[PDB]
């Protein structure tokens, strides 16, 4: 039960630097790739006494990736696998999405080719990308659009980075956001939020960090990969593999777009006091102040939820945690749905990295739902791509590439629609 | 279940390319001796042993003096590991000999018999890099190694 | 992989780009012999983008030198890191232009820019991947922007699909060194908004007053100025050149600052200036770097940002920064100053975090901003023009050179129009 | 044996300082002649004896 | 790792990038007492980024000899103490106490500045160093009688994305393609190993200097 | 069992240079002629203890042969089995094959024929010419002419150097060309093509080395011939020997043009990376782009294909190996002939030489394969000689040499015949 | 430059018509001996300078 992982533009191939840097560790894997299982799911046994992941970190510019190759994993990886351009996107959608795109994902998916048949109970993919930015949302959607033709039942996890609605580092990204939803809206199977500033938010409250750079923020979104994927690596008193996701929080076609969380975030000197129990982290988990995109739950209804167990969990208890939320009447479910939960429960405790700022808890919850309050990040980008484009702002770089006025007049409705479904959903 | 599924044979059993990679050219010489004047015909005669450090593999060749009454073979012993001991064969499948059980590089002391499935080959000499290794790995004396 | 060619037309170009080599190389540690000395090996993974290998360690920088008076020629190579240009490169006239835009722009470049498109060419095919081009030129002088204007326009034909950065200096009345500025100016102006893509504004008047105010120097010679101008020509293109968290090349650049296809003149800045006397008082984190960026004192032209509105605005930061400490910051300004900011454009300001500060430094910024205030340096300049042309004076050097009434006009004309479409965004 | 670099195969046609002045030797002996020559030799003469 | 190499390292990498660690030290204790908490102290080295370029057994070396219990039950890191060293790498704080002191312009024990013009490591074996010697010398012989440039061929092993690239640096196996294939000359395994010994880098041992290769296999003069 | 083989021109005994480099190595012979059963098909061991080649090098420039002379491989080669005249040929066909081809031909093979003496089980002949010189195409085509009416029964293989389509090295290539194959055809039993731009490729695009030179393209020729010949030398599971190419892969007397592939190459660094199984090194041989000749397999279709195999190799998968090779669509074999491989299988592994660019691997795949493409090339290099013609260009250095024009005109109906057939039978 | 556009040769190195003027027509006349005898023919030989 295999799994490969595709890492697209700056953000993507930054946060999969800390995913590997966290994998290594989970299977006692030195960054030279020798051990002095369960890795069987990452890394394809190569050799004698060598591990090579199932990654390709792919890129138009090369100042990111040739990082890699000659950071302290060099010889981790294939050099074959990560893929440099020349030149960058610039944070233009229709730059990599029909110039410099149409040259490299026949190289991409071609290599995708020979990673799969390598592999035995292939179950899916999963890609990272950051929809403000040119590469990561305008070639990450081409890429997973030949993706889709060409495997189609392979479910497809996007774990994307969102623009927030405050905090932000670009002025054409309501651009790129529209046009890239436009795509995977209708490709990827389950849709992973995340924000930049919610995620600034944890750090600052649970952490104490009161500066977090960008090392921390990519740290702590590893765990969340690393948790909901562990019930594979690991058997657990109740599994739940990458397909249990694809039909228990996807309600209609359209609607996949998951809020996560995750607690204890918890600091080492603070590990000591709290009494870490089952009945508390999961209420840690559903407070609105603990998921990572910015958005206020208690204005929707909860569509369902999903709840990833680690460590020293006993599954009495969950059943009587999961009883007490469904007791509390300040959040609430839809009508459509009495039965509300995808219980999971794992063996293997988190896992800590020296020099990382999380502690060594005995047990952790990374919760994964699904509610009508991400329409409001819907509705909230679509207002602020509507100001920019009455005055046709920036678009003579997206139609100056060779694009038309159709593709944003066509896309604009599109999340017309989708809002249209999440107020229908909600009734 | 990986085997049925396609996966390398190689890669299914393990730990063959590192001890190849290191030992890739690395070959043990010995001559022996084989003593057989006690039967009822033919005559004892000399024969050379390669030990393939890189499989941990036996292969017996004969030599050949002019004028021999001997048709020339060039090999006498197939290159495969040697069983060392006597075990229960199974009709079926041919055994499959665990290296515990195989003849190791360790055991060759130049003045001792070798079982060589029943013939006992007295091996008495051995070359200039083979001293050397025996010395440098296994801590041997210069005077065994005459 | 990503390459930048560099012109430097005209006295005020070649001086000054001079300063820009002798900064450029130290920051990747290369000697005036041209060879390396540095330390840290990240001053070597990226020099292809201003230099090229020559022969057993000799890095020779990717420049073009090029005006119409020997003096200059001489001069530039005068001083240390004269040695290091390829002699070949130096491509110049003879006769002079004299501050005359019609000379620089139909008579020399008619048989000079010939020869200099020749070696631009050569270094242009010599490389693997264009990222544009580094024009440094001024736009009062005559062989400045008149020959410098044409070459350029020269260009936009043969690497239409390429970048163009043209750093240039501006006149204002208090710092009013020739007589025929006017003319000069709106004549260059009026092709700079047709081919090349973006280019920062400077002036001598705003360099002044950073040199008395904030680095309290007493006698500034053309020396500091220069080596001020130096600093954020050599910031602009640190994404290039070294790792950064959130990396930003120059086309990243681009489509971030540009709306609208004429919009292209923005002003600059640095961050921190700080006079050798209050150096070791002060404190030096993100915060600091802002309020000093954003002081409307620290721009480097003469055009008051308070006085008009933000289209964009940028800020390149360099050093171990926390990318939160960053945002934050950016985004206090733009709900504090809410009126100096456009309403139909949300999240005005763009954030870029570079890994290596400048040589010494521990962290710096650069400012970049698009703003609608410059429309004034367009109009005392427009009037000037208009209130010398009312009187045919100084024309019969024109007139007497190729040019005839119409484009004079013509270039009014223009320049017109392109201040009432900055009036008209806010 | 000769097997040096310094000397050569008998089917050399590349050029040798001074086979033009031997006689009735084989090759490779010919190529000691003139390296180390014998008293007896014009090659030793024309080098190493006193004018 | 012991603690001088870890240290040296760690000063090595803040001189080289210019890496201001105060700001992440400062915020973890609000107080200004010092003595940040061992799991901060290495949050905020991660925060710096120094966790690429050092070894976490590094960290772990530094952290262990800079804690100090500032309780029988409690234990904590000054880093103030640790800070001070940090600042001594640039200059000499406090200055204004004592004029007659003459402080160096950088810190030459760290720097090399012609790692990529000459060889500075030495071998300990003399004989070792004398072979060394010897086959240079050979090799610098043939090179300048047949006329063949040594770093062109180097250029193309290092520039490609298909090999794990540092800048004056080819690992062994290309090494050895260049070494007979592209250029003539042959060269056995006894001085291969030892043409890689003199110029392996210690930081990645697995890396070997053409640059410095080059320049003293013949000189560019 | 013994071989022997002639190399003739300036590439003929440069490859000659790499092969039997290879040679003394692998059999762990000193490159002096002594070491410190299986050789018995290459050198002729002699007196005390020194083994001498079984081949000679001829060629009318005395350059290249006393270079050999006097470089490493003094002690190896005998005086006499080094053959070299007073002036070459000049890429004169005409200037080769009669004015110096006479003078020197029947001391060469009045040398080979006290070759064949020592030996006793000769299996046949090699060749080793480069068709577009003046001494491979001259002293070659009358060679192979004389050697027919001598033994005649036996086989022989040639590894002919063909001229690329767009690279080219001399201008009167077109003409030396037809000039041979016009008696190429009715001598050689087997001839296998080799290009000089498709391994140009090779050396860029597998061992990436951007600027490669000869010595890199002879040492993998000189595995090819080491691995369709290691039948002879070593044992193995399932041995194929020399004179099966003449009855597995020749329908016709006059189809017998061959192409050739070798898999894996990969360098030093990319090697314990990658999963070596006979799965992809099966597959690896069949793609375009790892031919040694210049020219798409997929255009025509294979008569016939012998597979051969060395090292660590059990007989299972390569069955299952190329069972799906039959069931993919993008390559179509010729229904006259449903069954058309044959699998080799031996049991050394490929020695590489030291300080080489390939890797010590486990296994390797050479494939010797039929085609129709190959129809392609005598067109396309046909089509060029008409247009020298119509101009009698060049031609004045011919018949002044001797020959005539009827040869221009009939060698170019000769080849005429040989398209037909190459479209008929593909048909 | 000069060069290009048009100088005297003599006027860009300089410092000739100097020493010309000063020392027109003064030569140092020298009598040199070579001997040579230890080669394989010829003897030594008497020249000038
Ligand atoms: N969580 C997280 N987000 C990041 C990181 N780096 C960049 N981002 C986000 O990525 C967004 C823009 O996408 P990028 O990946 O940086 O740019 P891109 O997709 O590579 O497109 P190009 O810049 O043209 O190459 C920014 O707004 C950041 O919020 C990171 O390290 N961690
Ligand atoms: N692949 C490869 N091709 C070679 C090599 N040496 C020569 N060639 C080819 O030989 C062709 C030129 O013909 P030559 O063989 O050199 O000339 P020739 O046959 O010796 O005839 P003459 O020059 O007249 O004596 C070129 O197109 C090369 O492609 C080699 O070492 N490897
Ligand atoms: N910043 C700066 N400006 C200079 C320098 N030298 C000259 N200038 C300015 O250049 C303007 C005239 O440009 P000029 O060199 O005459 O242009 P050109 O004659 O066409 O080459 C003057 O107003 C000066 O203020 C210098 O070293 N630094
Ligand atoms: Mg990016
Ligand atoms: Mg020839």
């Amino acid at each position: 039960r295999e799994v490969i992982s595709i890492h697209i533009g700056q953000a993507g191939i930054q946060v999969g630097n800390a995913c590997w840097e966290l994998y290594c560790l989970e299977h006692g894997i030195q960054p030279d790739g020798q051990m002095p299982d369960a890795f069987n799911t990452f890394f394809s046994e190569t050799g004698a006494g060598k591990h090579v992941p199932r990654c390709i970190f792919l890129d138009l510019e090369p100042t990111v990736v040739d990082e890699v190759r000659t950071g302290t994993y060099r010889q981790l990886f294939h050099p074959e696998q990560l893929i440099s351009g020349k030149e960058d996107a610039a944070n233009n959608f229709a730059r990599g999405h029909y110039t410099i795109g149409k040259e490299i994902v026949d190289l991409a998916l071609d290599r995708i080719r020979k990673l799969a048949d390598n592999c035995t109970g292939l179950q899916g993919f999963l890609v990272f990308n950051a929809v403000g930015g040119g590469t990561g949302s305008g070639l990450g959607s081409l890429l997973l659009e030949r993706l889709s033709v060409d495997y189609g039942k392979k479910s497809k996890l996007g774990f994307t980075v969102y623009p927030s609605p405050q905090v932000s580092t670009a002025v054409v990204e309501p651009y790129n956001s529209v046009l890239s939803t436009h795509s995977l809206l209708e490709h990827t199977d389950v849709a992973v939020m995340l924000d930049n500033e919610a995620i600034y938010d944890i750090c600052r409250r649970s952490l104490d960090i009161e500066r977090p750079t960008y090392t921390n923020l990519n740290r702590l979104i590893a765990q969340v990969i690393s948790s909901l994927t562990a019930s594979l690596r690991f058997d657990g008193a109740l599994n739940v593999d990458i397909t249990e996701f694809q039909t228990n929080l996807v309600p209609y076609p359209r609607i996949h777009f998951m809020l996560s969380s995750y607690a204890p975030i918890i600091s080492a000197e603070k590990a000591y006091h709290e009494q870490l129990s089952v009945a508390e982290i999961t209420n840690a988990a559903f407070e609105p102040a603990s998921m990572m995109v910015k958005c206020d739950p208690r204005h929707g209804k909860y569509m369902a939820c999903c709840l990833m167990y680690r460590g020293d969990v006993v599954p009495k208890d969950v059943n009587a945690s999961v009883a007490t939320i469904k007791t509390k009447r300040t959040i609430q479910f839809v009508d459509w749905c009495p039965t509300g939960f995808k219980c999971g429960i794992n063996y293997q405790p988190p896992t800590v990295v020296p020099g990382g700022d999380l502690a060594k808890v005995q047990r952790a919850v990374c919760m994964i739902s699904n509610s009508t309050a991400i329409g409001e990040i819907f509705s909230r980008l679509d207002h602020k791509f509507d100001l920019m484009y009455a005055k046709r702002a920036f678009v003579h770089w997206y139609v100056g590439e060779g694009m038309e006025e159709g593709e944003f007049s066509e896309a604009r409705e599109d999340l017309a629609a989708l809002e249209k479904d999440f107020e229908e959903v909600g009734a | 279940v990986e085997a049925r599924l396609g996966k390398p044979s190689h890669l299914l059993d393990g730990d063959r390319l590192r001890q190849f990679l290191e030992n890739n050219k690395k070959v043990l010489r010995f001559w022996c001796v084989w003593d057989e004047r006690t039967t009822m015909y033919g005559d004892r005669r000399p024969y050379v042993l390669h030990y393939y450090l890189e499989d941990d593999s036996v292969e017996v060749l004969e030599i050949n003096e002019n004028n021999s009454g001997r048709d020339p073979f060039p090999v006498f012993l197939k290159r495969g590991p040697l069983p060392k001991v006597a075990v229960k064969t199974n009709t079926t499948l041919n055994p499959k000999f665990r290296k515990d059980q195989c003849y190791n590089a360790g055991d060759f002391r130049l003045g001792l018999f070798i079982n060589v499935l029943g013939r006992d080959f007295y091996l008495h000499d051995a070359d200039t890099f083979t001293k050397q290794w025996y010395k440098d790995n296994l801590g041997y004396t210069d005077e065994e190694m005459s | 992989m990503r390459e930048i060619v560099h012109i430097q037309g005209g006295q005020c170009g070649n001086q000054i780009g001079a300063k820009f080599w002798e900064v450029v190389s130290d920051e990747h540690g290369i000697d005036p012999t041209g060879t390396y000395h540095g330390d840290s090996d990240l001053q070597l993974e990226r020099i292809n983008v201003y230099f090229n290998e020559a022969t057993g360690g000799r890095y020779v920088p990717r420049a073009i030198l090029m005006d119409l008076e020997p003096g200059t020629m001489d001069s530039v190579r005068s001083g240390p890191y004269g040695q290091i240009f390829r002699p070949d490169n130096f491509v110049f006239g003879q006769t002079g232009a004299g501050n005359n835009w019609a000379k620089g722009h139909y008579t020399e470049g008619a048989e000079l820019i010939d020869s200099v498109l020749d070696v631009v060419r050569k270094e242009a095919e010599s490389c693997d991947c264009l990222q544009g081009f580094q024009v440094c030129h001024s736009l009062g002088g005559g062989t400045g922007s008149g020959m410098g204007t044409l070459l350029i326009s020269k260009i936009r034909e043969e690497y239409p699909d390429r970048m163009m950065l043209t750093f240039s200096v501006v006149p204002s009345p208090k710092v009013s060194d020739t007589v025929v500025e006017p003319y000069n100016a709106t004549l260059s102006v009026h092709q700079l908004v047709e081919n090349a893509d973006e280019c920062m504004v400077l002036d001598n008047e705003a360099l002044y007053d950073i040199c008395f105010r904030t680095l309290k120097l007493t006698t500034p010679t053309f020396g500091d100025l220069n080596h001020l101008i130096s600093a954020v020509m050599s910031g602009i293109t640190c994404c290039l050149r070294f790792p950064g968290q959130l990396n930003a090349d120059l086309r990243k650049l681009a489509v971030n600052l540009i709306p609208f296809p004429r919009l292209h003149f923005f002003m600059v800045g640095f961050t921190p200036l700080t006079s050798r006397g209050s150096q070791q008082y002060r404190a030096l984190t993100v915060p600091e770097l802002t309020q000093q960026m954003w002081d409307a004192k620290n721009m480097m032209c003469a055009a008051d940002p308070r006085h008009g509105r933000y289209l964009t605005a940028s800020a390149l930061f360099r050093g171990r920064m926390s990318t939160k400490e960053v945002d934050e910051q950016m985004l206090n300004v733009q709900n504090k100053n809410s009126s100096y900011f456009v309403e139909w454009i949300p999240n005005n300001v763009k954030s870029s975090v570079c890994d290596i500060p400048p040589k010494g430094l521990k962290m710096s910024a650069t400012f970049i901003g698009n703003s609608t205030a410059i429309q004034e340096m367009f109009k005392r300049v427009s009037e000037q023009f208009t209130a010398m042309f009312r009187r045919k004076a100084f024309l019969h050097w024109y007139t007497g050179e190729g040019m005839d009434e119409m484009e004079f006009t013509e270039a009014e004309s223009n320049m017109n129009d392109l201040v009432s479409e900055y009036q008209q965004y806010q | 044996p000769f097997t040096e670099p310094e000397w050569k195969i008998p089917g050399y046609t590349g050029y040798v300082q001074g086979l033009q002045e031997t006689y009735k030797k084989t090759p490779v002996m010919a190529q000691l002649e003139t390296k180390d020559p014998s008293p007896e030799s014009f090659i030793y003469t024309r080098t190493q004896t006193a004018p | 790792v012991t603690l001088e190499s870890a240290m040296k390292r760690l000063k090595q990498h803040v001189y080289k990038q210019r890496v201001r660690v105060k700001d992440f030290i400062m915020d973890f204790d609000k107080l200004n007492s010092g003595y940040v908490f061992p799991n901060h102290f290495l949050s905020a080295l991660s925060m710096a980024g120094i966790d690429k370029y050092l070894s976490p057994k590094e960290l772990e070396v530094i952290c262990e000899t800079y804690k100090v219990q500032r309780d029988a039950t409690l234990v904590m890191v000054d880093h103030r103490t640790f800070l001070h060293e940090l600042e001594l790498v640039f200059t000499v704080p406090h200055l204004e106490k004592d004029p007659l002191v003459e402080v160096a312009t950088e810190p030459a024990d760290l720097l090399d500045k012609t790692r990529y013009l000459k060889s500075s490591r030495v071998l300990q074996p003399p004989e070792r160093e004398e072979a060394v010697q010897a086959v240079i010398c050979r090799l610098s012989d043939v090179c300048y009688k047949r006329g063949q440039p040594v770093k062109a061929f180097f250029d193309d092993a290092a520039r490609d994305d298909h090999s794990a690239k540092l800048f004056g640096h080819v690992t062994l196996p290309q090494f050895r393609q260049v070494l007979t294939t592209k250029l003539d000359w042959v060269v056995s395994d006894p001085e291969v190993s030892l043409l890689a010994a003199k110029f392996l880098h210690e930081d990645k041992p697995e890396f070997i200097n053409y640059i410095a290769f080059s320049c003293t296999v013949d000189p560019p003069e």
